[PDB]
């Protein structure tokens, strides 16, 4: 934690398993935590798991600061409600715009049962398209059924 | 039936793509499709085409292509017998071109 | 006649006689032309 | 090296001299524009939902402009980022 | 009034109504009926039937509009 | 008073206005508040290109700088541009956000309104042009790499109908 | 009158007073006034230019064929490598001021009155663009000599235009076609069919 | 039918140019158009090219894994 | 049990009740039409919902309406 | 030789269906005479598929690692003629198919039964209709500008 605090990130990612590594023992192993070297580990054709440490590490940044948005007991944020209200295009292409869509959604399960599914069925297919391709668990590449 | 019956004797209608039986694995295939395209009728309804058909004439009546005959979805009794004719169709094309391809080969 | 040529111009009829004109433009033109899958003309 | 304490002081203090003095009209403005989150034209609070009430206590500052504590964690939480955004970003030789 | 209150007989109008089959269709006015009790007076004639093979139905007078030409 | 002659001018801008040709096309313009936005912007966008293209040319004249660190110069120059920005963006009256006078025009150049719109005018003309002429920096420096804009007037005049856009425009 | 084949009469939508009538529009692109309107000025447009090309060909072959000048075959004409200027230039020149003439007769056929009025400035003559008539611009600029200084009662002259014009675009085609089989000059064909008619026309090219 | 009339020449097979663009525009070498991660000169090539493009290259190179598979009509 | 409404859209040609095989419907008087009658629903229990009623409706959608609801045994048509 | 296919005039998996499907329509030569209708048209089946291969050949067609030639959609000047001219040349007969029939229907939109002459087709009136779509991308064109392609609601 000298690094994370003194800035000094960089030193986390110093020996990233210089691809001699057995999964699962300290032969070709390294010290690193978070890496960015992309692509496959060797062994496991397989992604790093330093490689997904910082990725979840830094999808954690972004979604903790996404998740101070929106307008709450404390002031500052944003009212989803003029958010659309204010995303009204002038020209009348749209015509009135986003207004009046906060009510018809937050009063509407359907409405949010449906944009969850599309959101879930979409990252769904994500997942399959991503795990044949980039799979990030050890020994799944080979292995061909599952 | 599935094993030694349609998957070994249909070794003779699909392997035979290049051959003078090719018209037989090419029906095999075409009667596999009117069959499947028989389950669009036997499985839907009027009132859904009835609905879409009305979405594209209102694209037509867009452009001066309003047809006087107005186009409707089949009635219903229309659409099975649709549905039965091309599965009857299709199973039977399929039945006899495997059939046929299957001893014509081995003969 | 006015009728036999009514009839002639029905739909079933003179869609027939279309698609046999038709098919007999394509075919013989698969038959002088056969075998085609590029434009080389201007190519 | 940077400094690691006087780049990130460095940055919360800019970044809190940019909220009250630079931009706090304006974003003050916008709280007040855009308004409190309303659910079928009233607020939450207003609604029945005891859990929202919007805490005055939290927000009653004598700061004359009215800099509250919420205002200070967020230019500062820009502030920090901001600073260890240098800090990475200069760590490495890229 | 006893003179006419709606359209005249042969007025190419459009419809209002949301619900009918000619919604925003011109049609073809054959009668207006003018006893002032009745709801639906006007008696349009289409040309394309409905689904039920129907060319003809009653309007009101607020559920009807006439074109300009 | 036309930027092409003959064309039906749209109801939204006719003349009045520091810099009307008529030249709306696409329509994006059609609204009063758009419109009013836009002719700020313009202004800004223009007196930004006006300030850059002698700060282009001068330097490629004498110094041939060619016009091509981080954590400082960059932090300098954020603080010093954003407070003016959103000084400038707190104002609120179109005609002061436009033209705002006061501080901003020393040597009464706006003491009298006729030759204030008359200026008004040159304004605006000189920076669409000096836009139309940063716009051409940029594209000549993407096109022809490693050349400076004066050092391409001097190529055009070496022999201009032999080195001009058309090498570019068409392959050939 | 005679309208380009008896037996037919003529569209009502164009009959008479136009340049070279004669009642041609079997497949009624004409029967949509404006768009007449717009396709008589593309006519006019069309036929002069393909009359400068005739003359621009026949010309240069005539100079070629006979041998007063070396000048090259008109299908292999472009690629002339000139020593003052570029073809690269050149097709940006001829770009900036056929626009400037093209969209100068677009906004007079759109608005007749246009060019001539106010801040429509070039060099000073914003009297020769008046216009006066539809594809017929007369002025100092544009007809110098002014045979027909009158344009509605000039129908002679308009169809001596119009008619030489519609011949010539179809000499052009002519062109076009009979030296991309050929890959001849015009007057090299011609004086192959005037040496055996009987056995140098298109079909018998095998 | 181009099958079984033994005419496999005749079909009409339609390379997928475009998504064998992206593919060479993410380091597969596999088709030559050498575009922003194929080509050396590109710009995108020379930011992440201490970063993980080695390691990309040689896994969407490696013809045994299965991102970004050959593809054809 | 099926909940039938008759709008106001009702011309009076009593095809909707002569159609009706269960009695569901009767014509009443009415002053809203050129014929002065009505279609009425008082035995909806005894409606099966067979749309014989709304399948002789001339009108621009229908006038008559039959809505599902709430099936019996006699609704559902049993004879057990 | 884009998109890592060679081209089929100097591809050698192309020469070898070439050879292949010789041989095949030779095996199936050595059981008729070499002057029966049955050896005729087989050696004109064979002289079909030599010359077939040598044109796509010819044409600069790029064939791939199975030999097959493989199509380039992309807008590629040397390959226009696999997707864009006959592009063209299609779009030109379907538009002409699309406008000689809505004329037609707009022909006999004003008759007292219009449907009848969609069943009873009226020779005449479509055959004059009928080379009225060698010009639709001008017609279309225009209908388009004065407002005659896409009707109004009214
Ligand atoms: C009208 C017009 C017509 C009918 C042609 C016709 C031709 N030009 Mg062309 N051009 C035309 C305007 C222009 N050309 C050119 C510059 C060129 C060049 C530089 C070349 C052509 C060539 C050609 C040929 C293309 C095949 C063909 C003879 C090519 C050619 O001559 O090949 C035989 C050729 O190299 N043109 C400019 C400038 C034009 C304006
Ligand atoms: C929609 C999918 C599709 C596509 C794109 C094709 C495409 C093709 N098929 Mg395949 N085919 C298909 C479906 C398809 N087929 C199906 C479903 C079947 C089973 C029924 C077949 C069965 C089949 C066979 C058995 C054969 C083909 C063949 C062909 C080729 C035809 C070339 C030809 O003769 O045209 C040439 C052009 C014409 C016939 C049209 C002429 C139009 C006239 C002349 C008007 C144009 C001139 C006009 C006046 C305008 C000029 C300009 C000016 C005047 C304005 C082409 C590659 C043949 C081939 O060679 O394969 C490679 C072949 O042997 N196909
Ligand atoms: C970004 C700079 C910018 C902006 C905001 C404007 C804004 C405006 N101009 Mg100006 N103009 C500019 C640059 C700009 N112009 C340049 C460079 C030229 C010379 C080429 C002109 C020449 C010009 C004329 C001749 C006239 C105007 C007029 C107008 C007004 C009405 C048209 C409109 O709504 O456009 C709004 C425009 C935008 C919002 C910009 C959108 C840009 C798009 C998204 C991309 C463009 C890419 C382009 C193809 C390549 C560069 C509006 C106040 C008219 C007027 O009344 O002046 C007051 C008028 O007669 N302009
Ligand atoms: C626009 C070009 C054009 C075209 C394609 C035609 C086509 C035709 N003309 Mg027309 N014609 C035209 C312009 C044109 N004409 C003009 C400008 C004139 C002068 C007014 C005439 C005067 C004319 C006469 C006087 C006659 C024709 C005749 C004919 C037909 C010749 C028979 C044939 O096919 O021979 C291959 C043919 C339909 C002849 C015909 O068949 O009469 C019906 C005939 O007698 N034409
Ligand atoms: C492309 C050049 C061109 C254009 C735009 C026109 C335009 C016109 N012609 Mg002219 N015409 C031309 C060339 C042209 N002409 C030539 C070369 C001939 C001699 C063969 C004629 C002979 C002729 C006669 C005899 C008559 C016309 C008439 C007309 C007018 C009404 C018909 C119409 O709308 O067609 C519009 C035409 C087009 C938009 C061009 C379509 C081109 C197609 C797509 C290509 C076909 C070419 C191919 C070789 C056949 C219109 C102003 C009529 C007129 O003057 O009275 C008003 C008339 O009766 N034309
Ligand atoms: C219309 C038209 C067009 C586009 C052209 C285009 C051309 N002409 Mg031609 N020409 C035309 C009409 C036209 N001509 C007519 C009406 C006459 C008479 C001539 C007589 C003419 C001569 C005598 C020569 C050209 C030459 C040329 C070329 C060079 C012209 C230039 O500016 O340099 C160019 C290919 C020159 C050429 O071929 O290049 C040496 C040339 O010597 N033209
Ligand atoms: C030989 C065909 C021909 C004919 C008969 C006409 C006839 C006419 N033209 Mg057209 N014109 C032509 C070719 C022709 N022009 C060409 C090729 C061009 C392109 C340069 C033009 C461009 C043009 C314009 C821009 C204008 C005319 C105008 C005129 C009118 C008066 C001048 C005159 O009679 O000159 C006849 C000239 C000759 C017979 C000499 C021909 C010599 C050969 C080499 C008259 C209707 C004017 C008009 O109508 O306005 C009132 C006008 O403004 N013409
Ligand atoms: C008025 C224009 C005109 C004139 C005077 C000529 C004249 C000639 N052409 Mg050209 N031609 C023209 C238009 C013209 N053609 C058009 C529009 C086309 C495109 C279809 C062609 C395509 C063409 C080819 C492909 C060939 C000729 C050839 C010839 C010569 C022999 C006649 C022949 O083959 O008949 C062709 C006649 C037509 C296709 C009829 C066109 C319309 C007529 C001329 C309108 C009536 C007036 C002769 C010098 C041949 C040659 O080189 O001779 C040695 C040759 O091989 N022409
Ligand atoms: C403009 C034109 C030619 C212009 C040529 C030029 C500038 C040539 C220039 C050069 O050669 C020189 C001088 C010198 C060379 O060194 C260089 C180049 C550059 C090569 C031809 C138009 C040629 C135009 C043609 C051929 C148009 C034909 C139109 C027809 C037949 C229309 C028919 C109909 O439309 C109607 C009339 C009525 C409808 O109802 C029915 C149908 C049937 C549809
Ligand atoms: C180039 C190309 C490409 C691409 C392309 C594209 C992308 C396109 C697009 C396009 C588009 C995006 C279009 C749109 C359109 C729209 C509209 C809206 C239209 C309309 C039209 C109409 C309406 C018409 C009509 C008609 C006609 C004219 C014909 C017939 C008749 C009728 C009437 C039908 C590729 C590379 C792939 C390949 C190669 C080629
Ligand atoms: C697809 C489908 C339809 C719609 C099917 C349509 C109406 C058939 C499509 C139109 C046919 C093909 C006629 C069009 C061809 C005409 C002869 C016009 C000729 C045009 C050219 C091809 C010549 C039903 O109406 C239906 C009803 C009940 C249960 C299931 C279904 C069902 O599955």
């Amino acid at each position: 934690l000298g690094p994370l605090f003194t800035g000094q990130w960089n030193l986390y990612a110093q020996n990233p398993d210089s691809s001699s590594h057995l999964f699962g023992t300290s032969q070709g192993s390294g010290t690193a935590i978070l890496t960015l070297l992309g692509g496959f580990h060797p062994q496991t054709q397989s992604l790093w798991l330093t490689d997904m440490a910082h990725h979840h590490l830094a999808i954690a940044i972004l979604f903790l600061i996404a998740g101070h948005m929106y307008r709450t007991n404390f002031g500052i944020g944003h009212s989803i409600k003029d958010l659309l209200e204010a995303h009204i295009p002038p020209g009348g292409r749209l015509g009135r715009g986003h207004k009046g869509l906060y009510d018809t959604i937050n009063n509407s399960i359907h409405f949010q049962l449906g944009l969850a599914l599309a959101s879930l069925g979409v990252i769904t297919s994500l997942v399959a398209q991503h795990m044949y391709s980039l799979p990030a668990y050890a020994f799944i590449a080979q292995d061909f059924t599952t | 039936w599935l094993r030694d019956f349609l998957w070994a004797q249909a070794s003779q209608v699909i392997q035979s793509y290049g051959s003078s039986l090719s018209a037989y694995g090419l029906f095999f295939l075409g009667a596999h499709f009117v069959w499947a395209f028989s389950l669009m009728f036997l499985f839907s309804g009027r009132g859904y085409w009835q609905e879409l058909i009305e979405s594209i004439v209102w694209a037509h009546n867009k452009l001066k292509v309003a047809p006087a005959t107005q186009p409707r979805a089949l009635s219903i009794i229309q659409g099975r017998a649709v549905g039965v004719t091309h599965y009857l169709l299709g199973g039977i094309a399929t039945t006899w071109a495997f059939f046929l391809a299957r001893i014509i080969a081995v003969g | 006649m006015r009728d036999l040529k009514t009839y002639l111009s029905v739909a079933p009829v003179l869609s027939t006689l279309w698609f046999g004109s038709l098919a007999g433009l394509l075919i013989e033109i698969n038959r002088l032309f056969p075998d085609a899958l590029t434009f080389p003309f201007f190519s | 090296e940077l400094s690691p304490s006087i780049v990130i002081s460095l940055s919360t203090g800019l970044s809190l001299f940019l909220g009250r003095f630079v931009f706090f009209n304006f974003q003050r403005e916008n709280v007040a524009k855009q308004g409190l989150p309303e659910q079928n034209g009233k607020t939450h609070f207003e609604a029945g939902d005891d859990r929202a009430k919007e805490y005055v206590s939290l927000l009653k500052s004598n700061d004359p402009i009215g800099f509250n504590i919420v205002d200070v964690l967020a230019w500062g939480s820009i502030g920090h980022i901001v600073a260890y955004y240098i800090l990475a970003t200069s760590s490495n030789g890229y | 009034k006893p003179p006419p209150i709606g359209p005249k007989r042969g007025s190419k109008v459009k419809i209002l109504r949301r619900e009918s089959y000619w919604f925003k269709n011109v049609g073809s006015v054959v009668a207006v009926d003018q006893d002032p009790k009745t709801r639906y007076p006007v008696v349009v004639r289409f040309a394309k039937v409905n689904y039920a093979n129907i060319s003809t139905n009653n309007y009101a007078l607020d559920e009807v509009e006439e074109v300009a030409a | 008073a036309h930027w092409m002659p003959g064309e039906p001018r749209p109801a939204y801008l006719d003349g009045s206005a520091p810099g009307d040709f008529g030249f709306d096309p696409l329509g994006l313009g059609e609204v009063p508040a758009n419109l009013e936005r836009y002719k700020e912007s313009e202004l800004i966008h223009c007196r930004w290109a006006m300030l850059a293209v002698p700060g282009i040319l001068v330097p490629e004249a004498l110094g041939y700088g060619n016009w091509v660190t981080l954590p400082t110069i960059l932090a300098i120059e954020f603080l010093a541009i954003a407070f003016v920005e959103h000084q400038r963006s707190m104002e609120k009256d179109p005609e002061k956000k436009k033209y705002p006078g006061g501080a901003f025009d020393p040597l009464g150049y706006s003491k009298d309104p006729k030759k204030l719109e008359e200026l008004k005018v040159k304004e605006i003309k000189n920076g669409r042009l000096a836009l139309l002429a940063f716009v051409g920096f940029c594209v000549q420096q993407s096109a022809y790499p490693g050349t400076g804009p004066l050092e391409n007037l001097a190529t055009h005049l070496a022999d201009p109908w032999h080195n001009n856009i058309g090498d570019i425009v068409i392959p050939f | 009158r005679a309208t380009w084949l008896p037996g037919l009469n003529p569209p009502p939508y164009l009959d008479g007073n136009l340049a070279g009538d004669y009642g041609f529009d079997p497949l009624g692109l004409g029967e949509d006034p404006e768009s007449l309107k717009w396709y008589v000025q593309a006519e006019l447009v069309h036929s002069r230019f393909a009359m400068l090309g005739v003359a621009g060909i026949l010309f240069t072959d005539l100079l070629r064929t006979t041998g007063i000048r070396n000048l090259p075959v008109w299908y292999e004409a472009g690629a002339v490598k000139f020593d003052f200027a570029s073809t690269k230039t050149l097709i940006v020149v001829q770009f900036l001021l056929m626009g400037f003439a093209e969209t100068k007769r677009y906004m007079d056929f759109v608005s007749p009155g246009s060019q001539a009025k106010e801040g429509s400035f070039f060099f000073g003559l914003e009297a020769a663009l008046e216009g006066l008539e539809p594809g017929y611009p007369g002025g100092p600029l544009l007809n110098p000599l002014g045979l027909a200084k009158d344009v509605q009662n000039a129908h002679d002259w308009k169809l001596k235009e119009i008619k030489n014009g519609r011949l010539a675009m179809m000499a052009m085609l002519g062109f076009f076609v009979q030296a991309s089989v050929t890959h001849t000059g015009p007057i090299d064909n011609l004086v192959e069919h005037l040496s055996n008619p009987w056995h140098k026309t298109i079909i018998q090219t095998l | 039918v181009m099958l079984a009339f033994g005419t496999p020449e005749k079909q009409i097979l339609i390379e997928p140019i475009f998504a064998q663009w992206i593919q060479s525009a993410h380091g597969k070498t596999s088709y030559g158009f050498d575009v922003l991660l194929s080509s050396t000169s590109g710009p995108a090539f020379n930011a992440g090219r201490s970063i993980w493009l080695p390691g990309w290259l040689n896994a969407i190179n490696e013809n045994s894994n299965s991102l970004f598979l050959t593809i054809g009509p | 049990s099926h909940s039938v409404k008759i709008y106001d859209t009702c011309i009076g040609c009593t095809q909707c009740v002569r159609a009706c095989p269960t009695d569901v419907l009767e014509m009443i008087p009415w002053d809203g039409c050129k014929a002065k009658q009505i279609a009425s629903a008082p035995r909806t229990e005894d409606c099966v919902g067979c749309k014989r009623c709304e399948s002789a409706c001339p009108t621009d959608f229908l006038s008559v309406r039959v809505y599902l609801w709430h099936e019996t045994t006699r609704s559902m048509g049993l004879a057990y | 030789d884009i998109s890592g296919l060679t081209p089929c005039k100097d591809s050698k998996q192309f020469a070898k269906r070439e050879k292949q499907q010789i041989k095949k329509l030779e095996s199936s030569l050595k059981l008729y005479a070499p002057e029966s209708a049955p050896a005729l048209a087989l050696n004109a089946q064979i002289e079909k598929t030599k010359r077939r291969f040598d044109n796509y050949g010819k044409y600069g067609l790029l064939c791939g690692s199975d030999g097959l030639p493989h199509l380039i959609v992309n807008g590629d000047q040397r390959h226009w003629g696999e997707f864009i001219t006959p592009g063209i040349l299609f779009l030109y007969i379907a538009g002409w198919i699309g406008w000689v029939g809505r004329s037609y229907l707009i022909a006999i939109s004003g008759e007292k039964k219009p449907a009848m002459k969609e069943i009873i087709i009226d020779v005449p009136l479509a055959s004059r209709i009928i080379f009225r779509g060698f010009i639709w991308p001008v017609a279309a064109y225009r209908e388009f500008l004065n407002g005659d392609l896409i009707a109004k609601d009214v």
